[PDB]
Protein backbone atom coordinates (compact mmCIF):
# COMPACT_ATOMS: atom_id res chain seq x y z
CA UNK A 1 0.00 0.00 0.00
CA UNK A 2 2.80 2.04 0.36
CA UNK A 3 5.17 0.71 -2.56
CA UNK A 4 7.27 4.49 -2.77
CA UNK A 5 7.81 4.45 0.68
CA UNK A 6 8.85 0.47 1.21
CA UNK A 7 11.36 1.29 -1.78
CA UNK A 8 12.66 4.13 -0.24
CA UNK A 9 13.31 2.21 2.92
CA UNK A 10 15.37 -0.48 1.02
CA UNK B 1 26.02 4.61 26.39
CA UNK B 2 23.96 7.41 26.11
CA UNK B 3 26.08 10.53 24.89
CA UNK B 4 27.05 8.22 22.58
CA UNK B 5 23.33 7.27 20.60
CA UNK B 6 22.81 11.23 21.17
CA UNK B 7 26.08 11.87 19.14
CA UNK B 8 24.80 9.08 16.37
CA UNK B 9 21.55 10.74 15.57
CA UNK B 10 22.97 14.29 15.78
CA UNK B 11 25.66 13.23 13.11
CA UNK B 12 22.53 11.21 10.90
CA UNK B 13 20.57 14.03 11.30
CA UNK B 14 23.79 17.08 9.62
CA UNK B 15 24.40 14.18 7.32
CA UNK B 16 20.94 13.46 5.74
CA UNK B 17 18.94 16.57 5.87
CA UNK B 18 20.42 19.78 3.87
CA UNK B 19 18.90 22.25 5.92
CA UNK B 20 19.65 23.11 9.40
CA UNK B 21 19.44 25.44 11.98
CA UNK B 22 23.04 27.04 11.91
CA UNK B 23 22.74 27.21 7.86
CA UNK B 24 19.46 28.60 8.23
CA UNK B 25 20.77 31.24 10.38
CA UNK B 26 23.67 32.13 8.66
CA UNK B 27 21.65 32.76 5.41
CA UNK B 28 18.50 34.63 7.26
CA UNK B 29 20.96 37.01 8.91
CA UNK B 30 22.48 38.67 5.41
CA UNK B 31 27.23 33.94 -1.79
CA UNK B 32 23.96 32.57 -3.24
CA UNK B 33 22.17 35.96 -1.40
CA UNK B 34 17.95 34.54 -1.36
CA UNK B 35 15.75 35.96 -3.31
CA UNK B 36 12.61 37.90 -1.36
CA UNK B 37 9.12 36.58 -2.89
CA UNK B 38 6.60 39.39 -1.34
CA UNK B 39 4.07 39.91 -4.16
CA UNK B 40 3.73 38.39 -8.01
CA UNK B 41 5.92 40.20 -9.39
CA UNK B 42 8.43 38.66 -7.01
CA UNK B 43 6.57 35.62 -7.22
CA UNK B 44 7.42 34.92 -10.62
CA UNK B 45 10.33 36.33 -11.26
CA UNK B 46 11.79 33.57 -8.59
CA UNK B 47 10.10 31.26 -10.95
CA UNK B 48 11.81 31.96 -13.73
CA UNK B 49 15.21 31.69 -11.74
CA UNK B 50 14.88 28.79 -8.88
CA UNK B 51 12.33 26.17 -11.05
CA UNK B 52 12.63 27.93 -14.43
CA UNK B 53 10.98 24.18 -15.92
CA UNK B 54 7.97 25.00 -13.99
CA UNK B 55 7.01 28.19 -15.53
CA UNK B 56 8.24 27.50 -19.14
CA UNK B 57 4.76 27.30 -20.69
CA UNK B 58 0.21 28.40 -16.67
CA UNK B 59 -2.19 27.44 -13.80
CA UNK B 60 -3.17 29.72 -11.21
CA UNK B 61 0.04 31.20 -8.58
CA UNK B 62 -1.52 29.35 -5.87
CA UNK B 63 -1.34 25.98 -7.27
CA UNK B 64 2.34 26.97 -8.37
CA UNK B 65 3.19 27.53 -4.92
CA UNK B 66 1.34 24.47 -3.91
CA UNK B 67 3.45 22.40 -6.42
CA UNK B 68 5.95 23.80 -4.90
CA UNK B 69 5.12 22.87 -0.97
CA UNK B 70 4.56 19.43 -2.26
CA UNK B 71 7.98 19.22 -3.80
CA UNK B 72 9.75 20.10 -1.18
CA UNK B 73 7.68 17.74 1.27
CA UNK B 74 8.47 14.92 -1.29
CA UNK B 75 12.13 15.65 -0.75
CA UNK B 76 12.24 15.93 3.13
CA UNK B 77 10.40 12.70 2.78
CA UNK B 78 13.29 11.19 1.81
CA UNK B 79 15.37 12.72 4.13
CA UNK B 80 13.77 11.38 6.71
CA UNK B 81 13.65 8.22 5.32
CA UNK B 82 17.23 8.08 5.07
CA UNK B 83 17.44 9.68 8.81
CA UNK B 84 15.33 7.07 10.36
CA UNK B 85 17.50 4.05 8.57
CA UNK B 86 19.99 5.86 10.63
CA UNK B 87 18.61 5.62 14.03
CA UNK B 88 19.94 2.95 15.72
CA UNK B 89 17.35 0.09 16.16
CA UNK B 90 15.32 1.88 13.49
CA UNK B 91 16.38 -1.09 10.72
CA UNK B 92 15.96 -4.26 12.98
CA UNK B 93 12.61 -3.40 12.90
CA UNK B 94 9.66 -5.27 10.52
CA UNK B 95 9.30 -3.57 6.95
CA UNK B 96 5.92 -2.94 7.78
CA UNK B 97 6.07 -1.60 10.64
CA UNK B 98 9.32 1.34 9.55
CA UNK B 99 6.42 2.31 7.40
CA UNK B 100 3.82 2.85 9.42
CA UNK B 101 6.40 5.00 11.83
CA UNK B 102 7.13 6.99 8.59
CA UNK B 103 3.96 7.37 7.32
CA UNK B 104 2.83 8.99 10.50
CA UNK B 105 5.77 10.63 12.08
CA UNK B 106 7.23 12.67 8.68
CA UNK B 107 4.64 15.30 8.40
CA UNK B 108 5.23 16.12 12.25
CA UNK B 109 8.65 15.75 11.83
CA UNK B 110 8.74 18.02 8.24
CA UNK B 111 6.59 20.85 10.73
CA UNK B 112 8.93 20.69 13.71
CA UNK B 113 11.86 21.62 10.99
CA UNK B 114 9.78 23.98 9.15
CA UNK B 115 10.66 26.02 12.43
CA UNK B 116 13.98 26.04 11.72
CA UNK B 117 14.08 28.01 8.52
CA UNK B 118 11.24 30.17 9.80
CA UNK B 119 10.84 33.78 11.43
CA UNK B 120 8.02 36.42 12.26
CA UNK B 121 8.50 37.49 9.06
CA UNK B 122 8.54 34.74 6.96
CA UNK B 123 10.84 31.37 5.70
CA UNK B 124 13.43 30.13 3.70
CA UNK B 125 12.49 28.06 0.53
CA UNK B 126 14.25 26.02 -2.51
CA UNK B 127 17.32 25.10 -0.54
CA UNK B 128 17.96 28.16 1.10
CA UNK B 129 17.79 30.15 -1.88
CA UNK B 130 14.46 31.94 -1.62
CA UNK B 131 12.80 33.71 1.50
CA UNK B 132 9.06 34.03 1.13
CA UNK B 133 7.11 35.97 3.16
CA UNK B 134 4.57 35.32 5.89
CA UNK B 135 2.14 38.58 4.54
CA UNK B 136 2.80 37.37 0.57
CA UNK B 137 1.31 33.48 1.77
CA UNK B 138 -1.16 34.98 3.83
CA UNK B 139 -2.60 37.29 0.47
CA UNK B 140 -3.28 33.87 -1.60
CA UNK B 141 -6.65 33.48 -2.32
CA UNK B 142 -8.36 30.59 -0.67
CA UNK B 143 -7.87 27.75 0.37
CA UNK B 144 -4.43 28.52 -0.36
CA UNK B 145 -3.65 31.05 2.32
CA UNK B 146 -4.83 28.78 4.64
CA UNK B 147 -1.90 26.36 4.32
CA UNK B 148 1.13 27.99 6.17
CA UNK B 149 -0.12 30.48 8.74
CA UNK B 150 -1.05 27.70 11.13
CA UNK B 151 2.72 26.57 10.81
CA UNK B 152 4.16 30.15 11.36
CA UNK B 153 2.07 30.00 14.69
CA UNK B 154 3.76 26.59 15.59
CA UNK B 155 7.32 27.51 14.62
CA UNK B 156 7.47 31.06 16.76
CA UNK B 157 6.38 29.22 19.89
CA UNK B 158 8.97 26.39 19.07
CA UNK B 159 11.41 28.64 17.85
CA UNK B 160 11.21 30.17 21.46
CA UNK B 161 12.60 27.34 22.86
CA UNK B 162 15.65 27.89 21.70
CA UNK B 163 16.94 24.41 20.45
CA UNK B 164 19.93 23.74 18.59
CA UNK B 165 19.85 20.72 15.82
CA UNK B 166 21.35 18.29 18.90
CA UNK B 167 17.92 18.73 20.24
CA UNK B 168 16.28 18.86 17.42
CA UNK B 169 17.58 15.79 15.78
CA UNK B 170 16.58 13.84 19.36
CA UNK B 171 13.76 15.19 19.26
CA UNK B 172 12.59 14.15 15.58
CA UNK B 173 14.02 10.89 16.49
CA UNK B 174 11.74 10.54 19.28
CA UNK B 175 8.96 11.43 16.75
CA UNK B 176 9.40 9.28 14.11
CA UNK B 177 9.79 6.35 17.15
CA UNK B 178 6.50 6.49 18.33
CA UNK B 179 4.91 3.31 19.45
CA UNK B 180 0.92 4.49 19.99
CA UNK B 181 0.83 4.32 15.88
CA UNK B 182 -2.23 2.74 14.10
CA UNK B 183 -1.48 -0.30 12.86
CA UNK B 184 1.90 -1.28 14.63
CA UNK B 185 3.17 -4.69 14.83
CA UNK B 186 5.30 -5.17 17.33
CA UNK B 187 4.00 -2.53 19.49
CA UNK B 188 6.38 -3.92 22.10
CA UNK B 189 9.03 -3.44 20.63
CA UNK B 190 8.74 -0.34 19.43
CA UNK B 191 7.85 0.97 22.64
CA UNK B 192 11.01 -0.02 24.19
CA UNK B 193 12.85 2.07 21.17
CA UNK B 194 10.92 5.02 21.86
CA UNK B 195 11.75 4.59 25.77
CA UNK B 196 15.21 4.65 24.79
CA UNK B 197 15.33 7.34 22.80
CA UNK B 198 13.09 9.39 24.90
CA UNK B 199 15.71 8.75 27.55
CA UNK B 200 18.31 10.12 25.38
CA UNK B 201 16.48 13.11 24.79
CA UNK B 202 15.59 13.63 28.94
CA UNK B 203 19.35 13.08 29.27
CA UNK B 204 20.16 15.49 26.90
CA UNK B 205 17.79 18.40 27.41
CA UNK B 206 19.13 17.78 30.87
CA UNK B 207 22.36 18.62 30.00
CA UNK B 208 22.33 20.71 26.85
CA UNK B 209 19.86 23.42 28.82
CA UNK B 210 19.94 23.14 32.25
CA UNK B 211 18.79 26.59 32.50
CA UNK B 212 14.70 25.47 31.35
CA UNK B 213 14.14 22.58 33.92
CA UNK B 214 10.76 22.29 32.20
CA UNK B 215 12.33 21.66 28.53
CA UNK B 216 11.74 18.17 28.21
CA UNK B 217 7.84 18.38 28.63
CA UNK B 218 7.62 21.46 26.98
CA UNK B 219 8.38 19.26 24.38
CA UNK B 220 6.18 16.17 24.77
CA UNK B 221 3.71 18.51 24.80
CA UNK B 222 4.75 20.43 21.25
CA UNK B 223 4.55 16.30 19.96
CA UNK B 224 1.20 16.49 20.91
CA UNK B 225 0.52 19.64 18.98
CA UNK B 226 2.19 18.46 16.32
CA UNK B 227 0.24 15.57 15.73
CA UNK B 228 -2.68 17.98 15.79
CA UNK B 229 -1.36 20.10 13.39
CA UNK B 230 -0.97 17.41 11.05
CA UNK B 231 -4.71 16.45 11.24
CA UNK B 232 -5.65 19.77 10.75
CA UNK B 233 -3.28 20.04 7.87
CA UNK B 234 -4.65 16.70 6.32
CA UNK B 235 -8.14 18.05 6.39
CA UNK B 236 -6.88 21.32 4.37
CA UNK B 237 -5.21 18.93 1.93
CA UNK B 238 -8.11 16.81 1.41
CA UNK B 239 -10.01 20.17 0.66
CA UNK B 240 -7.73 20.68 -1.95
CA UNK B 241 -8.03 17.81 -3.93
CA UNK B 242 -11.49 17.34 -3.99
CA UNK B 243 -11.70 21.46 -4.91
CA UNK B 244 -8.83 22.32 -7.04
CA UNK B 245 -8.14 19.61 -9.84
CA UNK B 246 -5.26 21.67 -11.17
CA UNK B 247 -3.85 20.77 -7.81
CA UNK B 248 -2.37 17.24 -8.64
CA UNK B 249 -0.89 15.68 -5.23
CA UNK B 250 2.24 13.88 -6.06
CA UNK B 251 2.00 9.96 -5.76
CA UNK B 252 4.51 9.84 -2.61
CA UNK B 253 2.06 11.93 -0.20
CA UNK B 254 -1.19 10.64 -1.56
CA UNK B 255 0.19 7.01 -0.30
CA UNK B 256 1.14 9.44 2.81
CA UNK B 257 -2.10 10.80 3.37
CA UNK B 258 -4.22 7.74 2.13
CA UNK B 259 -6.06 6.47 5.66
CA UNK B 260 -3.88 8.31 7.50
CA UNK B 261 -6.38 10.30 10.04
C1 LIG C 1 9.48 30.17 -6.01
C2 LIG C 1 9.23 29.02 -5.04
C3 LIG C 1 8.08 29.36 -4.12
C4 LIG C 1 7.89 28.20 -3.14
C5 LIG C 1 7.04 28.64 -1.93
C6 LIG C 1 6.48 27.46 -1.11
C7 LIG C 1 7.54 26.58 -0.45
C8 LIG C 1 7.03 26.15 0.94
C9 LIG C 1 7.71 24.90 1.48
C10 LIG C 1 7.12 24.46 2.82
C11 LIG C 1 5.81 23.72 2.57
C12 LIG C 1 5.07 23.22 3.83
C13 LIG C 1 3.64 22.80 3.49
C14 LIG C 1 3.60 21.34 3.02
C15 LIG C 1 2.36 20.97 2.19
C16 LIG C 1 2.23 19.43 1.96
O1 LIG C 1 3.15 18.64 1.56
O2 LIG C 1 1.14 18.89 2.23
Amino acid sequence: RHKILHRLLQ
Amino acid sequence: DLKSLAKRIYEAYLKNFNMNKVKARVILSGNNPPFVIHDMETLCMAEKTLVAKLVANNKEAEVRIFHCCQCTSVETVTELTEFAKAIPGFANLDLNDQVTLLKYGVYEAIFAMLSSVMNKDGMLVAYGNGFITREFLKSLRKPFCDIMEPKFDFAMKFNALELDDSDISLFVAAIICCGDRPGLLNVGHIEKMQEGIVHVLRLHLQSNHPDDIFLFPKLLQKMADLRQLVTEHAQLVQIIKKTESDAALHPLLQEIYRDMY
